[PDB]
Parts: C-alpha cells; structure tokens; sequence
C-alpha cells in the first residue's frame, strides 16, 4: 500500500544516516589494534566513510574488539558494551576476539568476544590487514542497509 | 515604582532572614550576603534613574566594589574553616564557648 | 520587543529538538546502561566529595580584578570630559595600583597553584 | 561631619553631590530640583529645629514631587470615578482618549 | 506590557526567596544567576543600560568563583534542592501564597500607597528629557573619573588593598 | 650604569613581555607631557556644544557677546577645522 | 517581516555551523595527508545531515546519578546563547541595534561558561566534573584580559556599539592601530571557544571527554551545534573589530560579501590550527593569559587611554 | 586534491551572505526604501515619534517635504 | 561558677592552640582506563588525586595476560617462535631475534652471514616502525594529531616490506633460529633504498612541528625527570637509561648479529 | 590616521549638533503646545467625570507653589490609551 511504501523509504533513510555515521569507540585490547589505528591512517582514512572514533561509549556507535579479551578485562568491556545507546553494533575483529585465537586453550582468555557481547561481524585474521577491517566494516553498512525496523513496526 | 520597591524591599528581607537562619554550610550564608548586595544594588539603580540623578550612579558602582571584596574575603575565610574540619559547616565552628 | 522576540524564537528552537531527541529514538533503559561512566569499572566513589582546588587564590583575585574592569568600563564615556587631566590621571593610577597590586602577588607565589 | 577636615581645609571630597540639585554632568537638573533647591534655601541658617517647622511648605512641596503620592491618589481617583459610570454606561470616553486624535504637529 | 515590571521584580522577590532557603550552594549560585539577570532587566526597564549590563556582568563573574568553591569546600554527597526536603519544599510555596496574599492585602487597605495593582504601568518613568543627547547611564558612571574621583580612590584603594588581605588571609 | 645594561640586555633576551611591558607603561605617561597637541583633547571636548546655549538677556554692557551667530565675535573653531 | 528575518539569520546560521563540521574534517584530512569525508554526497556535503539525523535517532541517555533538571537545561543554554550573540552583529545593518552590544557580546558569552560548569556538574561523574572544573580555570585565565583588550580598542572607537566599528574602519583596519591586541584578542578567543590548542574542558586524551563525556544523542547534539556557531561567531566579531570589510552605503552588499570572505577565512584558521600544535595544560593557560598577555594588556590599556588624548584623537560620543 | 574542500567551503560561504543581505534589505522593505532608523539617544527618538505624528499614516518612515506645506 | 550544663567545659589552651582529632585526608580514587584514549589499551590505572595532582599511582596490569610463557611450554621451538610476534607486537622482528638468538646459543649453531645482515637490516627497520608509533602516539596524546598521520604513511609502507618477504604485514614469523625463513624476494632492497633516502625528510618535518615548539617543550621539559642512580635501581634500560645520561646499549656493548 | 579621522568626526559631530541646535526652538515650541493641549484636554473629562463626587476641585494643584510643575507620564497620558502609556515607557527602550 501507499503507507507501506512509505515506510519502506524512511526505512532506508533512518538507515542511510546510521550507514554514515558510524562512531566507533575509542577501544582497542592487542596488536589487532594497530592495524585498526592503519585503517584510519591516511591510506584508507575511513573518516571518508564517516567513520570518526570517539572516545565515550555514550557517544559511540560502534565497538571494535580488537585483540584478545581476557577474563579480567572481560567484565569491563561488558560494560562499556551496555553503556553504549542503541542502536549499537560489535565488529569482532581478529582470531583472538573471534574465538580466543593463538589464546584459546589459554586459563586467562575468553574463548570469544562473543560469550560476553553480541557480535554483527566477524573479521578473519592475525591480524587482518587494513583492507580486510576495511571490508568488515564495509560489511557492517550493507547490513544496516537491510534493517528494516519499521516496516516491522507497520505489520505489527 | 511604588510596586517595585516594595518587592525589592522584601527580597532585601527574605535575604536577611537567609542570613540570620543559618543552616549547615558556611558558603550558603555567604550567598545571602550576595543577595542582599544585589537587592541594595537594584533599588539604589533604579532610585537614581527615577529621579534622574546622575552624579548618584558613581554610588551603586561602589557597592559593587565593596561587595566583592567581602565576598573575596569571605571566600578567603571559608578555605581557612575547610582547612581546619574539612567542611565548611558552622556547627564546628564552636571552640570559642570556652 | 524584537530582541525578546529573537530569543523566545532561540529558547523554542532548543526546546523543540530537545523534546524530539527525547521521544523519538527507541530507548531501551536498564540499570547497566544508566550507571556512570569511568573506562569500564565500576566507580570507587561518587562524584560529590570535595574536589580540591589548587588554584582557588587566583580565583578570588580573578573577583578583584573583575571588579576592577567594572571600574575601567566608563572610560569611553570619560575621555568627554572637560577634564582631561582630571580623567587621565586618575586612570592612569587605578591601572598602575593594579599593575602593583598584581606584581606583588606574582611575586609572593600568589600565582602558583599550591602543590 | 564628625571631623570637618574637608571643611577646614576648604576642599570637597565628597560635599558637592549630597543631593538632587547638585551639580550634574552636562547640565542635566534632576527631577525636582526646583523644589529641593527652595527647600535647601529655605532651611539655610535656620537651624534643623526651626526648619523642621518653618520649612515645612518648602518641604511638603518637595517631598510631593519626589514621591507623587498625592498624584497618583488623585489620578486613580479619576480613572476609578470613570470606571464606574462606564460600567453604568453614563460616559463614553473622548475620541482623543480611545485611540483616534489628530496627532500634533 | 503594564506588568512588565511587576512581574520582573516578582520573579526577583522569589529568586530571592529561593535563595534564602538556602539549597545546595551550586543551586543557590543558580538564584543569583537568574536574580542577577531578572535584576538586570528591570534595571534596562527603567531606562538604564550600563548599570545593567555591569551588575550582570559582575554576578556571572563571582558565581563562576563560586562554583569552584562550592565543588570544593561546599559539597557533600546528597546536595539539597528545593524539592529534596519537604519542610522547605513547603516553605517555598508557603512564601509564594504569603506574596500573592501581602499584595492582595496591602493592595485593599490603600489601593495606592504601597502596591497600586489599579495603576501598574502609569507610574514607572516619571520625567524625560524628550530632547536629550548626553542621558546614558555610562556618562554618570563615568563621572567618577572627573567630578567624583573621590569614589575611585576608595573603591580603587579597597581592591588594592583586598589583594594584600586575601594574600595574608589564606597565606598557610 | 655599566651593570644595568647587562641586566636589560638580559631581561630583553628572557622576558620581553615585562620589558615592553614596562616601555609601554612608562611612555604612555611621557608621552602627554611632550605633545603639543595635549591640550587641545580638552579644548575639542569643550567645542562640542550637546547643550542647547541659552541666550543672555542684552542689558547693554555686553560689547564682546555677538547678537548674530554669524558675528565676527564670540569663540571660533577655525583652529578645529585647520587642525 | 520580522519573523521572516529571523529565519534568514537563524538558518543560514544553522547552515554554516554544519557545514564548518564538514570543511574542518576535510581540512584536517588534506593536513594530515589524507581525504576526509568524500563519500556521503558529492565530496561528503551530505555527511552534516547524516551526523544531525543519526544522532537524533540514537538513544538518548538518562544515568541513574544525574541531575536531570540541569543536565537538559545545560544543552539547551548552551545552543540558546550560541544563536543570541549573533542578533547584534552588523552585517552591516544588524537584526537588533544595540547601544552596548559590545557588552551584550561580553555577557552572553560569560554566561554560556555555565552550560559547561552544569552539565558536568549535574552529570555527577568524574570525568564530567574534571571537565567543569577545566571550565572555571579556563575563564579565570581568559576573562580578565579579554575584557580589557576590549576596552583598549573601543577608545579608538568611541561608544560599545557594534554598528560604530563599522565607521571607525572606513579609511583603515584596526588592525593597523592595534595588531598587538589582535595578536592577543584572537588567542582569547580560542580560550573562549574551547578550541585547540585550549580544547581542555574537553580533552578527549586527558579526559575522555570531560563535560559531555555522560552525554549522547540528540542532546550532546545541542552542544557541538553550540560549539561550532561560537567559532563562526567569534571570528565574524573579530572581522569586525578589527579587519573592518569595505562599507560603501550604496552598496551594503558589498560589506557582507568582504565581511564572509575574512570570516570564513579565520575560522579556517582555527581548524589549521587544530591541526598544528599540541594541547596546552590548563594550568598553563593560567600562566600564559596572566604572566604574559595581562601585563601587555595594562600597558596597552595605558598606552591607549592617552593615545587619543596627546594626538587630540577622541572618537566622538555619536 | 584540496580544492576538493571548496565544495563545501562554497556552501558555508553563500550562507554566511544571507544573513547580512537579507536584513539590509528587509529594512529597507518595512521602512519605506530607506534604512531603518537608528536611535541612540532621545534626541534622535524624538524626531522618529514627530515623524510618525505628521506622517498622516502613523508611520514614520513617509517623509512629508515642501510639499505638504 | 559550675553549673550542671557546662560542667563538661574544658579551660582553653595555654596559647589558643586547641590540639584536634586528626582529620581524614581522602583523595579522589580515579579509573583511568582501561578503556581510555591515553591507556594505550589495557591499563587500569588507578590513580589518587588531589585535585588534579596525582598522589598515588597505582598501575593495574593483567588485563591483557594470556598466558604465554605456560602456553609456551606445550610447543615446540618453532610452534613457539611466533608468541614473540605478539609480545612487543610493535616491534614483531626484534622479538623474533631475541627468541632466535636465545635458541641458536642453546642448539651451538650459527646463523650464516647474509641473515645475519638481513636480520640488522630488519631489525633496525622495525626499529624505526616502534619509534615512529612511540614518538607520533606520545605526540597524538599530548594533543599534537598531525604528525601521526604522516608517519603512518610510512609506515604502512614499511609494513610492505614486511609482507614481501614474509607474507603478513605484522606477524611476519620471519626471523628463524638458525636464519631467516626466505629470502629476500628480487628487487626488494631497491625499495627499501627508495624509501631510505627520503625517510630523513619525513623526520625533519615532524621535528619542524615538535621540536622547536614552546608548547611541546612545556609539555614535556622538566617532566618525568628520573636520575640515573635511580633508573639503574629501578632496572629501567634503553632511552630511559639513556635519557638520563647512562652510556648503555647492548648493540655495544654485547653485540650480537 | 586614527588621529586624522578621529578629528574629521569630531567635525561632523559638532556639525551634527549644530543642527539640533538650530532646531530646538521649534521642537520647545511644539514641545510646550503638543504638553499644554494634552494638559487641557484632561482638564476638560475631569469635569465632566467627576461632576457629581462631593469636595472634588478640578484642576486642584497638588502643591502649595504656584510655579509651573511640568507634568508626569503618568499625569499626561494616564487617560489615554494603554498603547500611549506603554509607548511613552518603553517606547524608545526597547526600540532596537
Ligand atoms: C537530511 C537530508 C536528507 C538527504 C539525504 C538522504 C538521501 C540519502 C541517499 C543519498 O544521498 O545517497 C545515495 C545512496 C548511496 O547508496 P549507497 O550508500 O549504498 O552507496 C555507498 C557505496 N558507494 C560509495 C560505493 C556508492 O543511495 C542509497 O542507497 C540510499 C538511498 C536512500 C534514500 C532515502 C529514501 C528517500 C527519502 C524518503
Ligand atoms: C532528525 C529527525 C530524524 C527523523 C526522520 C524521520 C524518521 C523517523 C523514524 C522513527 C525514528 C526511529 C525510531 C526507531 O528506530 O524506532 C522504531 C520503532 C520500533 O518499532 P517497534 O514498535 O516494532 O519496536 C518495538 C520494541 N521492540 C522492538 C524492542 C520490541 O518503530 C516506531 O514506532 C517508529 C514510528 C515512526 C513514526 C514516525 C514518528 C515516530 C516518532
Ligand atoms: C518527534 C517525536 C514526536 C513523535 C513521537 C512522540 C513519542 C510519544 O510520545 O508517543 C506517544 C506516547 C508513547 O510514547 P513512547 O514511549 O512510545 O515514545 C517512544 C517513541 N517511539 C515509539 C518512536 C520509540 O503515547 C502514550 O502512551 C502517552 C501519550
Ligand atoms: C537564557 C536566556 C537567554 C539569556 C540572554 C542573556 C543576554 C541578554 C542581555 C540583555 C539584553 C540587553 O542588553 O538589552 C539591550 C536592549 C536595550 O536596548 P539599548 O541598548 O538601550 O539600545 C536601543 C534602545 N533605543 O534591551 C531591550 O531592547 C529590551 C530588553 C530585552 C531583554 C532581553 C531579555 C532576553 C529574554 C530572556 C527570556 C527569559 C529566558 C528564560
Ligand atoms: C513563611 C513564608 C515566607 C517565606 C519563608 C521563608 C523565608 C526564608 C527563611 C530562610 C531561613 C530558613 O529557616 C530555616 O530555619 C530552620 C529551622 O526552622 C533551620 O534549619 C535547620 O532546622 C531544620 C528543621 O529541622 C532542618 O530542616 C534544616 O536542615 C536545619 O538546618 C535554619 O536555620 C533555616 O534554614
Ligand atoms: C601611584 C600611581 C601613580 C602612577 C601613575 C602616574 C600617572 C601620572 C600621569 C601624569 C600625566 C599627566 O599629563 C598631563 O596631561 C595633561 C592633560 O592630559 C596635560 O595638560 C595639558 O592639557 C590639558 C587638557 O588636556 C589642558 O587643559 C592643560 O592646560 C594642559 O596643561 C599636561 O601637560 C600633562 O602633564
Ligand atoms: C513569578 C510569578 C509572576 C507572577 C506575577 C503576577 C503576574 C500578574 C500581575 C498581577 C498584577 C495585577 O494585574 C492586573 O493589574 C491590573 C492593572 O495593572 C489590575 O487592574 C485592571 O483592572 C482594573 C479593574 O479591576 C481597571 O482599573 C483596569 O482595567 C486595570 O487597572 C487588574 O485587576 C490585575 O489583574
Ligand atoms: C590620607 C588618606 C587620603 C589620601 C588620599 C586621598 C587624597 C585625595 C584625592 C582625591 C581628590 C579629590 O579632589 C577633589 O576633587 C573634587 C572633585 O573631584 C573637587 O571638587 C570640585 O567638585 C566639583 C567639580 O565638578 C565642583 O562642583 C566643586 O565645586 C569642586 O570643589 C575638589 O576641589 C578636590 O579637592
Ligand atoms: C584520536 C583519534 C583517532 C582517529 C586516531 O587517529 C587513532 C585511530 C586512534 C588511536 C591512536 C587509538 C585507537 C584505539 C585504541 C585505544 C587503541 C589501543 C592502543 N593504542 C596505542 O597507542 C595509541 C598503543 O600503542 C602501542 C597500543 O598498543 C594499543 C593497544
Ligand atoms: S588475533 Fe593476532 S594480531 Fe589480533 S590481537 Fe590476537 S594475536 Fe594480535
């Protein structure tokens, strides 16, 4: 109908502006973020995409887990996760975050950022490269893009 | 005017009872003291501008002046207070009785 | 009436979007979102204990020479007179008392903020 | 004063703005400084006590311009005095009173 | 517009008011604040300018000082405000009722002296010179520099001297 | 008079702040006192007529008070526009 | 008339601030080697209105120990004043003609210092209140002087009157005259506006993000939107104090044109240096506004008092 | 390249012009073609409300000349 | 005259100086991290202040413990080599020698001379990629942002001469006991040398907007002075001996490779 | 050049002045009628309001001097219009 199409449409603009404005928290644990730190050098600059980090979970849209999460770091970055606003999304970036990694039979380490936040993306690597972040958060767009948030709402 | 000066007047007593019902921090009292040079300040200002006399308005700069400086000087005696008892509650404020 | 106009029109701009900030997101409220901030842990103690402050002589002499521009700001009005001499140098000794006034407490440390 | 050092050494520190009918900058009389000026010479040489009494048309004068007591009195007793036959409906008010002169020049 | 000064000095009586009940030192500064700029408006109603200007200026000035005082020497760990405790929650609009009830009194036994609610507005600027040029607040203010210099010396000295005194008051 | 000249050659190299401070408060105090131009800051200020001149009755022992604005009496401000 | 000119002053105002977001992220870029936004519209001129729209979706946030009174009404203080301080400005002709705008200037800019000390107050937090507590030192730094330097220029100018800089500057800036006081004016008004190498309310290293660190959504919206007018504002006022644009009366589109061209060119200055130096320390601040530049500023203030009076230079009171 | 910041450097420029060409000209359109009146003093404010009285349209912006007279 | 109610006051002082109670001194205890731009990751520090004054530091590590000197022992020598990538993980090659060296005098071998020089040639390489994350990341928390992004350039182009020989732009797992694991691929030293010559430029550019600034000095001279007696006690090495005027470098003093 | 423009506008102002000058004579005339009108115009509906209230003088001076007292606003436009009342209070002050 005519207000069903409507709604598709400001679907896809609330999406758009979330597509291009993604804050990611200030927030990197190992090696894996210095590669994060590449992707917003002046190669790839993904200030370009409208990526800007900020450095308060407030103001964040995004939490990049970058580098191994370790049992006693793992209650803190819960909650930097929880004071996120929503909507809020999770890049799991790296083997270590992506499940424990070189650590996973590790005492010390969780075996996945994912038993403790939930996760949009996964990145492969040891460390991904620039590019292969790059691509994720790429990714992290298009499934945005395919939110559709109110077009549910109308059907309810 | 009339209206004016009667509602100033009283902010000027409201203020006085601020200052002579003291609760516990020194610094609240303090404030009242700055209501009451407001309160003065205002009805002096508009007193001369009533009447039209401009060799006054030099005056309602001077209490201004006047006032900061108790201000300052009150400011400076409530760091000695915290200093001493680490608050600025007056009930401390009681070695004198002997 | 114009400037008090411009500024309800300001007031109103910044209460409209607060009010759309407020009821239009989707808010999902809970005790672990709305505790304060301090880089993932937990606060050790609230925010209203006594925060000392190292610079509070220079706070109450910035009291002092706040006055002391209420007293320099008729100038422009001043340099109309008759007397010239008059204004000048009465002028240039409430400027030099404050010269005088502010080179004695730089010089007793007044400026440093206490360790 | 209490030590009339001004006086004796002939200056003014603070002598010359006492009151309204002091000298103004740029010549601009205060509001009633007609009336304050008569009083001030009526009370000169005198005496407090005797000006108390023999200043008191002086003073009563002045002190009716400074706070207009008496003009607000008569004024509100005749826009209250209109008010009531315009209620009963014994008085339209002036077209120069509603809103409709022709305006001077 | 006939109420305009009247509601100016009521919103300064009840800063006051506000202020005399004495909240936490960060929401009494907030009194001044709006007291100091209400105050400052009815300054400008009168026909001032510099007067009111200045002691808007000068009160945004010592609050700020003020704060810092108050996050340091004036606080504690559940500050009051004017709703936190409920005796001076009700005194505060207790004072409001005995306001509006002193005026309705005062208003009935005189009608003109002291409050003349019939005639608000008739009587706020008495005279005026229609043809002036030299009226502005700042050009008597400024007599301090030629006519009145005797108050520049003593408000001069007194802040001269206030540096000397707080120097030697917090000096440890 | 030797010393002092290795003491402000040194304050000019390390503070220059103070050292034009001090320059500048001491010549903006010379500075009247050399001008010959000093005294005229008065003199405009009394040329600029803000009050209305109220006319003086003419008893008639008045032989230096012009009758006429355009009289070749009375002050002149030719000294103003030659400035 | 008069509503519809506060839409043309209120909007294209609202406008610029976003746009200045944009060109200081693309300046930044091209300093530091790099692109900065180019994606979201034709060379990023879209990413403004993504920011402004993703930010009024996101969640706002209400902590559990804040005090909620002050916590909204400081955003709304704050983006209130940033608007007001520009109804005086002459541009040549302004929307409300004040006779002591200088003052005006003067005392809503004072009063918007309180935004700051509020909101980090009543987020009752610590970083929040390090951040207020930066905001109170950074005034005590800068007031004094700022104040002064004012004055110092407004006797050459004759009155507190915005509108008659305008004609003071008709054959000549004030810049001439009085580059040592523009050389410390314009350093107050980074002080002022918080603005690198003085942005330590914020701080984002120190703190980690000082006053509005508690702040998200639409209502830490209010406060950069605030932020960003008071850089235009404040090198709109420094045009025209001090590099007077031309004013012919025949052609008062002409002085707008002049008078946008310098702006925009010193609020570029403010993002190249943004993106030069490192961050002072704020009890540095202290040192450098009152060791420094105040007792340049009491010289000058003497220097200037007699300037006019033994060169028979009095600006005239009209 | 960096003349790519021009576009948006533009924007902000044709913005900051409409704020000072559209109030010169909006007093002119309420006051009669002519620049809206300044009055600092009471002396200028006087002149404005005798303008206004022998307007003839309670308005003080149309000027009446020999011709009225 | 006693009177019941005041039968509990005391004479004052002999001289007006009324002894008190000690009074509490508490400072404000701060997280300062982890999640912190200046943390650098995965520090707690937890600091007590005064003010703004810093009383008590107390650094709490551990947030980033994984384990790998007991993960380690269920390697080999060679399924262990690349732990020490992930060490300094700025300073992947020089780990990778530390461990081979320690290796290679426990197995008696040697390494032959050209990985020898190929290992100084990397190993210096990475030095000038530690320096340049240590200088410009002190630089970007100070509040100086720019100089960041123009090493970063370089080097993410020394990060390519890390993937063409190894394959991987960090965790190269490059340096083998015993020698290097490839060698250098054609034309490699060619580029290493084009970007030598030109790399001097882009020191001098970031000491054009450090070195020489008064608000760079005044954030950083006079700050964090350490005497020398005291950096040996407190085992420090390397720029921190250095800084301090200690004549110390195990590149000179007990040189290897 | 500050100097010399600074002296050229004390010349303009002095000119400016002089023009008020010139003109205040008939401002003062018209001043004294547009008064003495209003005053009158008063005069005329206190008589006839106030007929028929006992011991009411009209036009009874308020002092015991026979001098000319200049009226207030509040005298002057007090039978008028709230609009006239409000302009003579805030009519240049708040005119921006
Ligand atoms: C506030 C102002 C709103 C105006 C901007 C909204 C339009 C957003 C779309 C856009 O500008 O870019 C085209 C975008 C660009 O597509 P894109 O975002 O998928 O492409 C990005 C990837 N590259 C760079 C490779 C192209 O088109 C879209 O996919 C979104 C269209 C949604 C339009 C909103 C619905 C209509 C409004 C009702
Ligand atoms: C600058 C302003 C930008 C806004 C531009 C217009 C777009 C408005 C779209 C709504 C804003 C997004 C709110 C949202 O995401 O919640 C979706 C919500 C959620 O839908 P829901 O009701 O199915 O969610 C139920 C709650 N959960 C899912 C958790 C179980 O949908 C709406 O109700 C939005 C109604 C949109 C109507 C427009 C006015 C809204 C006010
Ligand atoms: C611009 C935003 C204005 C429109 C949304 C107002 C939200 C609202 O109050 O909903 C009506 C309220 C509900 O408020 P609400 O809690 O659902 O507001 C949330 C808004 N959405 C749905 C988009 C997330 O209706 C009532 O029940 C009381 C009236
Ligand atoms: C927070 C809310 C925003 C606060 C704004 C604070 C800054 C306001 C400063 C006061 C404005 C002022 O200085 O008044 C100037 C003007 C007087 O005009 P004048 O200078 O004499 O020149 C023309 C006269 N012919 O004044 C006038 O024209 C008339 C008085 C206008 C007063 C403006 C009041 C602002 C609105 C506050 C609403 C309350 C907020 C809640
Ligand atoms: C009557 C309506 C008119 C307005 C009335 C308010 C006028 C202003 C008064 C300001 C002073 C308030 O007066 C107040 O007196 C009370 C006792 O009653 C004292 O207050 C003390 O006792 C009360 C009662 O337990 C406690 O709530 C309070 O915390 C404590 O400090 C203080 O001395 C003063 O805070
Ligand atoms: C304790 C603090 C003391 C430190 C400060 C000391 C400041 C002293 C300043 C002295 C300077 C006064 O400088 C003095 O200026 C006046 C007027 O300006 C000049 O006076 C001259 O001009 C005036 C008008 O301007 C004429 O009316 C007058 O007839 C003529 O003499 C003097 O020739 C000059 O000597
Ligand atoms: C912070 C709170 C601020 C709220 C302050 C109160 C605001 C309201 C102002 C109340 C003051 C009196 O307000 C209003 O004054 C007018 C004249 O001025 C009174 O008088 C009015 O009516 C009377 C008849 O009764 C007539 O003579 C005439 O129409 C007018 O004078 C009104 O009866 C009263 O309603
Ligand atoms: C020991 C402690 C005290 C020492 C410090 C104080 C020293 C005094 C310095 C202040 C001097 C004030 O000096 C005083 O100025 C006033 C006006 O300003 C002059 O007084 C003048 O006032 C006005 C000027 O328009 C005239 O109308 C009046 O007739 C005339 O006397 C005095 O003649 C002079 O003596
Ligand atoms: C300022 C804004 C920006 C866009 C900047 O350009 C970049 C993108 C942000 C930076 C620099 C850091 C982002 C996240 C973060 C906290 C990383 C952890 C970290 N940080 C280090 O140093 C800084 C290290 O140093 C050896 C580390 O080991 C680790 C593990
Ligand atoms: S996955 Fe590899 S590069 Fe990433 S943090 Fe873990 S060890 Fe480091």
């Amino acid at each position: 109908s005519r207000a069903e199409y409507v709604v598709t449409k400001l679907d896809d603009l609330i999406n758009w502006a979330r597509r291009s404005s993604l804050w990611p928290m200030t927030f990197g644990l190992a090696c894996c973020a210095v590669e994060m730190m590449h992707m917003a050098a002046p190669r790839y600059d993904m200030d370009r995409f409208g990526v800007v980090f900020r450095a308060s979970p407030r103001q964040a849209d995004v939490m990049i887990v970058a580098g191994t999460l370790t049992n006693k770091m793992a209650p803190a970055l819960r909650k930097v996760y929880d004071q996120m606003p929503e909507p809020r999304y999770v890049v799991s970036m790296g083997s270590c975050a992506n499940g424990g990694g070189y650590y996973h039979y590790s005492y010390s380490v969780v075996r996945g950022c994912d038993r403790i936040v939930p996760v949009d993306i996964y990145v492969p690597g040891c460390p991904p490269t620039a590019e292969a972040l790059l691509y994720g958060i790429l990714q992290l767009q298009r499934k945005i893009k395919r939110e559709q948030k109110l077009k549910i709402w109308y059907r309810r | 005017m009339p209206s004016t000066f009667f509602n100033l007047t009283m902010a000027f007593s409201l203020s006085l009872l601020g200052t002579l019902m003291f609760r516990s921090h020194l610094m609240s009292t303090l404030l009242c003291l700055e209501g009451m040079v407001l309160s003065l300040f205002i009805m002096t200002s508009v007193t001369s501008l009533n009447s039209n006399s401009m060799s006054s308005m030099p005056i309602p700069i001077t209490i201004l002046v006047f006032a900061a400086c108790e201000a300052a000087v009150g400011l400076a005696l409530l760091v000695k207070v915290s200093n001493t008892y680490g608050t600025d509650y007056v009930q401390n404020l009681n070695l004198l009785q002997c | 009436m114009n400037l008090y106009t411009v500024i309800f029109i300001n007031i109103l701009l910044s209460l409209t979007l607060i009010l759309v900030a407020f009821w239009l997101p989707q808010m999902n409220l809970y005790s672990e979102k709305a505790n304060p901030y301090e880089c993932g842990f937990d606060p050790t103690s609230s925010a209203r204990l006594p925060f000392s402050m190292k610079f509070f002589l220079v706070a109450i002499t910035f009291l002092l020479f706040d006055l002391e521009i209420a007293l320099l700001l008729p100038l422009p009005w001043a340099i109309q007179t008759i007397k010239t001499s008059t204004m000048m140098i009465m002028a240039f000794i409430l400027v030099t008392i404050l010269s005088l006034g502010l080179a004695y407490e730089w010089t007793q440390k007044g400026l440093e903020w206490t360790e | 004063p209490f030590l009339d050092i001004q006086k004796k050494l002939g200056i003014s520190l603070d002598r010359h703005f006492m009151f309204l009918s002091a000298e103004q900058p740029y010549k601009n009389a205060a509001r009633c400084h007609a009336f304050e000026k008569e009083w001030i010479e009526c009370a000169h040489g005198i005496g407090g006590t005797r000006a108390k009494k023999e200043c008191k048309i002086e003073f009563d004068d002045f002190e009716e311009c400074l706070l207009r007591y008496k003009t607000m009195r008569r004024m509100h007793d005749i826009k209250k005095q209109r008010e009531k036959l315009m209620k009963e409906g014994k008085y339209t008010p002036p077209p120069h009173h509603s809103g409709r002169e022709e305006p001077r020049p | 517009m006939n109420n305009y000064i009247f509601v100016l000095s009521s919103l300064f009586l009840v800063g006051c008011l506000g202020l005399a009940l004495k909240p936490s030192p960060i929401y009494g500064g907030l009194g001044l604040i709006v007291s100091g700029f209400v105050g400052c408006l009815m300054v400008l109603g009168f026909g001032g300018s510099f007067l009111g200007l200045m002691v808007f200026l000068i009160y945004l000035g010592g609050m700020l000082v003020v704060f810092g005082y108050t996050t340091a020497m004036a606080t504690e760990e559940y500050p009051e405000t004017w709703g936190s405790n409920w005796l001076i929650l009700g005194f505060l609009v207790l004072g409001v009722i005995m306001e509006v009830f002193l005026i309705c009194v005062l208003n009935y036994y005189d009608e003109v002296g002291v409050i003349n609610l019939d005639g608000l507005g008739d009587w706020l600027m008495y005279e005026v010179d229609d043809v002036g040029v030299m009226l502005e607040g700042g050009i008597g203010v400024a007599a301090m520099y030629s006519c009145a210099t005797w108050m520049m010396v003593v408000a001069g000295w007194s802040l001269f001297a206030g540096i000397f005194i707080i120097i030697e008051i917090t000096r440890d | 008079a030797g010393r002092i000249s290795a003491f402000l050659k040194n304050a000019w190299a390390k503070e220059p702040v103070l050292v034009v401070s001090f320059s500048v408060w001491g010549l903006a105090i010379i500075m009247p006192m050399i001008s010959p131009y000093t005294k005229y800051a008065s003199m405009i200020n009394k040329a600029t007529p803000y009050n209305y001149p109220v006319p003086v009755r003419d008893d008639g022992n008045m032989p230096d008070v012009p009758s006429h604005p355009q009289d070749p009496l009375g002050p002149s401000l030719d000294w103003l526009k030659n400035l | 008339m008069f509503f519809i000119n506060i839409l043309t002053l209120l909007v294209p105002i609202l406008i610029a601030m976003a746009f200045l977001t944009l060109v200081e992220r693309k300046i930044l870029g091209y300093m530091q080697l790099r692109k900065g936004p180019n994606i979201v519209g034709p060379y990023g001129i879209l990413q403004p209105f993504a920011d402004a729209m993703k930010l009024f979706m996101k969640e706002p946030m209400r902590p559990l120990t804040t005090s909620m009174s002050l916590f909204i009404i400081a955003p709304t203080l704050s983006l209130t004043l940033a608007l007001s301080l520009w109804v005086p400005l002459p541009m040549p002709h302004p929307l409300i003609n004040l006779n002591l705008g200088i003052l005006f200037i003067l005392a809503t800019s004072s009063l918007s210092v309180y935004s700051i000390l509020w909101s980090g107050w009543a987020s009752n937090s610590k970083y929040s209140l390090f951040g207020a507590l930066r905001a109170v030192a950074q005034t005590i730094s800068y007031e004094v002087t700022m104040a002064i330097i004012l004055l110092s220029v407004l006797l050459m100018n004759g009155s507190y009157s915005l509108q008659t800089l305008i004609t003071t500057q008709e054959h000549m800036w004030l810049l001439l005259p009085a580059w040592p006081m523009a050389m410390m004016w314009f350093i107050s008004t980074l002080a002022e506006t918080n603005r690198a190498p003085f942005d330590l309310t914020e701080g984002e290293s120190e703190l980690v993000s000082g006053f509005n660190v508690e702040y998200a959504a639409g209502p830490f919206a209010l406060f950069f939107m605030a932020e960003y007018t008071n850089i235009i504002l404040m090198n709109a006022l420094t045009t025209i104090i001090f590099l007077g644009p031309l004013y012919y009366i025949n052609l008062p589109e002409l002085y707008s044109t002049n008078f946008m061209m310098e702006a925009l060119l010193l609020s570029s200055t403010f993002l190249w240096i943004r993106a030069s130096y490192p961050r002072f320390r704020y009890d540095q601040l202290m040192h450098l506004l009152w060791k420094n530049f105040l007792p340049l500023t009491l010289a000058l203030c003497m220097w200037h008092i007699s300037l006019p009076i033994f060169t028979a230079g009095v600006p005239p009171y009209m | 390249m960096w003349f790519e910041i021009l576009p948006g450097l533009a924007i902000m420029g044709v913005c900051l012009v409409i704020p000072g060409v559209s109030t010169a000209y909006i007093h002119k359109f309420t006051n009669g073609g002519k620049e809206k009146r300044v009055a600092r003093v009471q002396y200028q404010w006087y002149l404005m409300e005798r303008d206004r009285r022998i307007s003839g349209v309670n308005r003080y912006y149309v000027s009446k000349g020999l011709e009225n007279i | 005259y006693p009177s019941k109610e005041t039968a509990h006051w005391k004479p004052p002082p002999w001289n007006d100086v009324d002894i008190l109670k000690e009074k509490a001194v508490t400072n404000m205890t701060l997280n300062f991290g982890p999640q912190h731009p200046a943390a650098h990751g995965v520090l707690r520090l937890v600091l007590e202040l005064s003010g703004e004054m810093v009383r008590k530091c107390d650094p709490h590590i551990g947030l980033l413990h994984r384990g790998t000197e007991k993960l380690i022992e269920y390697k080999t020598y060679l399924q262990a080599l690349p732990y020490f990538d992930r060490l300094d993980y700025v300073s992947m090659m020089c780990n990778e020698q530390a461990y081979s060296i320690a290796v290679e005098k426990l197995l008696n071998i040697q390494p032959p001379p050209r990985a020898q020089w190929i290992r100084v040639l990397f190993g210096e390489i990475t030095r000038i990629l530690n320096h340049i994350m240590a200088v410009t990341t002190h630089a970007l928390d100070i509040g100086a942002m720019t100089p960041f992004f123009w090493m970063f350039e370089e080097r993410e182009k020394m990060f390519e001469f890390y993937e063409r020989v190894s394959g991987a732009r960090m965790h190269a797992a490059y340096i083998r006991p015993g020698g290097v694991h490839q060698d250098l691929p054609l034309g490699l030293l060619d580029d290493i040398y084009e970007f030598s010559k030109n790399f001097s430029l882009r020191i001098d550019e970031v000491e054009e907007m450090l070195t020489n600034n008064r608000i760079w000095r005044n954030r950083t001279v006079d700050i964090g002075v350490v005497t020398a007696e005291d950096a040996l006690n407190y085992g420090f090495s390397g720029v921190m001996l250095r800084g301090s005027g200690i004549q110390w470098d195990l590149r000179k003093t007990q040189p290897y490779d | 050049r500050m100097m010399r423009w600074n002296q050229e506008r004390r010349r303009l102002l002095i000119e400016d002045l002089e023009a008020r000058i010139a003109l205040m004579p008939l401002f003062q005339a018209e001043k004294d009628r547009r008064t003495l009108q209003i005053l009158r115009e008063n005069l005329e509906e206190e008589a006839i309001i106030m007929k028929d209230v006992p011991n009411w003088k009209v036009g009874e001076s308020v002092f015991h001097t026979t001098r000319w007292v200049p009226p207030l606003i509040g005298e002057m436009y007090g039978l008028r219009t709230k609009e006239e009342m409000s302009n003579a209070n805030f009519g240049f002050t708040w005119y921006t």
